[PDB]
RNA sequence: GGCUCAGGACAACGGUUGCACCCCCCGCGGCGGUCCUAGCCGGACACCGCUGGCAACCCGGCGCCAAGACGUGCGCGCAAGGGCGGGCGCCCGGGCGAGCAGCGUGACGCAGCGACGGCCCGCCCGGGCUUCCGGGGCAUCACCCGGUCGGCGCGGUCGCGGCGCGCCGAGGGCCCGACGCCUGGCGGAGAAUCAGGGUUCGACUCCGGAGAGCGGGCCUGCGAGACGGCCCGCACAUCCAAGGACGGCAGCAGGCGCGGAACUUGCCCAAUGCGCGGCGCGCGAGGCAGCGACGGGGAGCGCGCGAGCGAGGCGGGCCCACAGCCCCCGCCGCGGAGCCGAGGGCAAGCUGGUGCCAGCAGCCGCGGUAAUUCCAGCUCGGCGAGCGUCGCGCG
């Protein structure tokens, strides 16, 4: 039973989706506390090294992330092992390069290059409404962000659009059928629908059915469900509109790449 | 041995000295006083008679140092604390038990700490030089190769009255800006109830 | 030292069961802090670090609190005469010694100083008009550093009365 | 972080719940109204100078000086706790499955922040306890428990709780195996074996738990009942200029003892990471090398009538933190097989000795004048850089 918090990550137990080197080292990154936590984010120098090939070591990721090249929603970030997550903005203005962070059907993050004119924003799931200080209404949301202030029409499980240049709200998406989703964790990540039918079962949780665009129909609790508009995506999505393909047909690909 | 390194140090005008002893039947009227105990000088004819000296501490004859409140004449062991006479800490809240020697006087003393208060007419080889001069603005102005001169400090030039400036105001538009957010929320919220504290006064 | 740990004690069985570690400081205990009325005297409470830096003070010694007369919404600062009951134990009252639920007399000038006359609760005046009032202690002295409560009314000041009369 | 498995058998542990009984540093985002000299307040110590004790370990006294240190504190009312504020059979917003939060008002109390402004709130990781199921053997252990079971009240705790105390009543568990005793008992993910069903093990790589000679106690700190932190008893051990001082390798190498059994007292932070930080430092974590027939994988001691090819040696590259090693380019050129057995199970037979002796033989059996079985030579068989013997597990 250990006396204080953990400060280390063995490279074994990192999470899969990952996709570190089993013999690459012993030990992996751990990244620090912020706006994502450790099973639903990846550490910044991932990203720099292992994925854009920018850096071939942690001094030089060190070194870049120092000179503050690197733009986290406006905000340079210095540290190697800032956590980054959904529906980020990750722009590089040095080589004219801006992305969002999102899921791919096999359930991993992928760089999805945007343009200018909606990249100065980004969307947040907002998941309580409490109280505070002074009987003040306030909201969170997945990305460890809080409004004081907010409008009586918005609820739990909504989707807020807040610009990132001065943090303000503009507009939201109610949580309702018809709406297309997209899902961030569990069996069926990465995939996008619509909803059908929500069944709530009283002191348990709440599940959600939607239809993909395709026919095919399944499954997921709420707590993973985030409303990306209203019929057609308010964002940027990967090429393929979160269709997953069966293993055969994955077969094919890969053959054809061969 | 059987002596006594009496170490004299005069605090007015930044001089010590120091001597040894060679008996008891003359430091007897020494023997059965503590600290901070007028001890006149007249023990030693030699140049000392008619001085008030005050004693403040030495060692015994293995090394121990003497603590204030004992009141004993041989050493015992206590548990010291953090900041106290005689113990050198190295974690920061850690305790150590070692022996010292009883305040009270006796023989058994090597060496007598003492500092002159009130001397004769008489002066005696045992002005004060100032190494170094006062660094911050309130005591310079209460008073008074290379050119080396210590840093001023606490003094209020331009820049720190900028910062003050800036920081008041910004304390004073943050609360502008709060009391117009709560100024139009509560202009909203026409048909809905309401629980917010409400300023006093 | 002091624990509330449970690997001490015997199973629902009845059987013994077998000490696995040392001891641990999550389940620690301290000694009681035994407030006592007043009746290098005064007040003095003293102040506990607790864990995560938080502060408890105990109260050992105090003489005053803040009694409050719910009916007419009377609240005023008397002072603590003497204990008279507790339903825990004798020693206690002998002892004079303050807990929450000990019943108390507080004197009445604060609250006769004014609404000696109006026609409010008949049992409360007749109190007023002698020198004590009967009183409970509600607050947690050893926790918060205070003796507050409020005065006795209803069906428990006649159980209270009937308790302590014959005596 | 690293080491180990002593202790512990409705416990630890694995999966599944909850806190409307909880605490939480860094980091991210908000928030920022403080009752009654501010061109900027006050005093100290550290290092250091003078002077000294003591074998060592340790410290003493006097003396001017600094703060993003300490203390006080300019400031638009604000910490904790306490009293009062909903219903008339039930159900049909800040928020819930759930009367939970916040607020108003009457009394107390002036906590925290403030001499370059942060008290407070939310998330996050982590922890604490908690629901359901699983969780070794012995019946030459059949009845067991007496804070043991429940209720009321207080105290203590971050917090619920017989967690502790006082009073009350009596209960709780058991052949669907209690209680007791034993274990050469850490648990799981997993490993060995092999039609299917199963049996045995699970110190060791990942997770969780416990410990730092035995037994206890405690300060600092958000976080420790910490041991490369302190105090005590016990058992060991070291220096002594005899009055005194002082230690904890189940960390890396190394040594003794023990045993059937187990490696260098090496080099480096260059890679993976952690700590503190701007152009880096440190790390026996970790990496590189050395010993290494535990063990696993790939080639060879020739082919053919002349050539060719390795091992090996000498130089140049590449690699390397530096050195190796592999691989590549030139010149010269060592080709080396053992361990078991030949009556049967079980594939493989002729001479010379010995004479129920010496010896072989897992079992059957041989040996007392041809010994197909002992001891030797020849020949032959199996596997092969490996073969055989002993113990354990599966079959
Ligand atoms: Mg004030
Ligand atoms: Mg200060
Ligand atoms: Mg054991
Ligand atoms: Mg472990
Ligand atoms: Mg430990
Ligand atoms: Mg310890
Ligand atoms: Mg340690
Ligand atoms: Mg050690």
């Amino acid at each position: 039973m250990a006396r204080g918090v953990r400060k280390h990550l063995k490279r074994l137990n990192a999470p899969k989706h990952w996709l570190l080197d089993k013999m690459g080292g012993i030990w992996a990154p751990r990244p620090t506390n912020g706006p994502h936590g450790l099973r639903e984010c990846i550490p910044l120098i991932l990203i720099l090294r292992n994925r854009l090939h920018y850096a071939n070591t942690y001094a030089e990721t060190s070194m870049i992330l120092q000179d503050k090249n690197v733009l986290i929603d406006g905000k340079p970030r210095t540290d190697p092992t800032f956590p980054v997550g959904f529906m980020d903005v990750f722009e590089i203005p040095k080589v004219h390069k801006t992305f969002r962070v999102l899921y791919d059907v096999k359930g991993r993050f992928t760089l999805v290059p945007i343009q200018s004119n909606e990249a100065g924003f980004k969307l947040c799931r907002v998941q309580k409404i409490f109280l505070g200080d002074k009987g003040m209404p306030y909201l969170s949301t997945h990305d460890a962000r809080t409004i004081r202030f907010p409008h009586p029409d918005i609820k739990t499980n909504d989707t807020i659009k807040i610009n990132l240049k001065t943090g303000k709200i503009d507009e939201w998406y109610k949580f309702d059928i018809g709406k297309i989703v997209m899902v961030t964790g569990g069996r069926n990540c990465g995939r996008i629908g619509t909803i059908q039918a929500i069944d709530k079962h009283m002191g348990s949780y709440t599940m959600i059915r939607m239809k993909d665009t395709e026919g095919t129909e399944f499954l997921t609790r709420l707590c993973n469900v985030f409303v990306i508009g209203n019929d057609s995506p308010a964002v940027a999505i990967p090429t393929t509109k979160g269709i997953r393909p069966d293993i055969i047909k994955n077969r094919e690909l890969r053959l054809r790449s061969i | 041995g059987s002596f006594c390194k009496v170490n004299i140090s005069n605090p007015v005008t930044g001089a010590n000295k120091s001597l040894m002893i060679e008996d008891f039947r003359k430091s007897q009227t020494i023997h059965g006083l503590r600290m901070a105990s007028e001890f006149d000088g007249a023990a030693l004819g030699e140049e000392y008679a008619g001085c008030t000296f005050r004693i403040t501490g030495g060692n015994d004859a293995q090394g121990f140092p003497m603590y204030q409140g004992v009141l004993k004449s041989q050493r015992a062991r206590l548990l010291l604390r953090q900041g106290a006479k005689c113990y050198l800490h190295r974690r920061n809240g850690e305790r150590k038990r070692k022996s010292i020697r009883g305040c009270i006087v006796g023989p058994d003393l090597h060496a007598l700490s003492v500092v002159l208060v009130d001397a004769g007419d008489k002066t005696l080889p045992g002005v004060v030089p100032k190494r170094l001069v006062p660094k911050r603005a309130s005591k310079i102005r209460r008073l008074f190769k290379k050119l080396k001169y210590p840093k001023v400090q606490r003094v209020v030039t331009d820049e720190k009255y900028a910062r003050k400036q800036r920081v008041i105001a910004e304390k004073k538009e943050i609360m502008r800006k709060s009391l117009q957010q709560l100024e139009e929320y509560k202009a909203l919220l026409s048909r809905m109830g309401k629980q917010h504290n409400i300023r006093i006064y | 030292g002091i624990t509330h740990d449970k690997m001490y004690k015997r199973s629902k069985t009845g059987a013994v069961q077998g000490k696995w570690h040392k001891k641990r400081k999550y389940n620690l205990g301290r000694q009681p802090a035994n407030t006592k009325l007043i009746v290098n005297e005064g007040q003095k409470i003293s102040t506990i670090r607790c864990r995560g830096g938080n502060i408890k003070r105990r109260a050992l010694r105090l003489s005053h609190g803040s009694f409050a007369w719910g009916s007419a919404d009377i609240s005023h600062k008397a002072r603590i005469l003497q204990v008279v009951y507790n339903s825990t134990s004798n020693e206690l009252v002998r002892t004079n010694t303050l807990v929450k639920g000990c019943v108390v007399q507080i004197d009445s000038a604060p609250f006769k100083s004014a609404l000696s006359n109006d026609t409010l609760d008949k049992e409360i005046l007749d109190q007023i008009r002698g020198d004590h009032i009967l009183a409970r202690i509600s607050s947690r002295p050893g926790q918060v550093g205070t003796a507050d409560g409020y005065i006795l009314e209803g069906p428990e000041l006649l159980f209270y009365q009937k308790k302590l009369a014959p005596k």
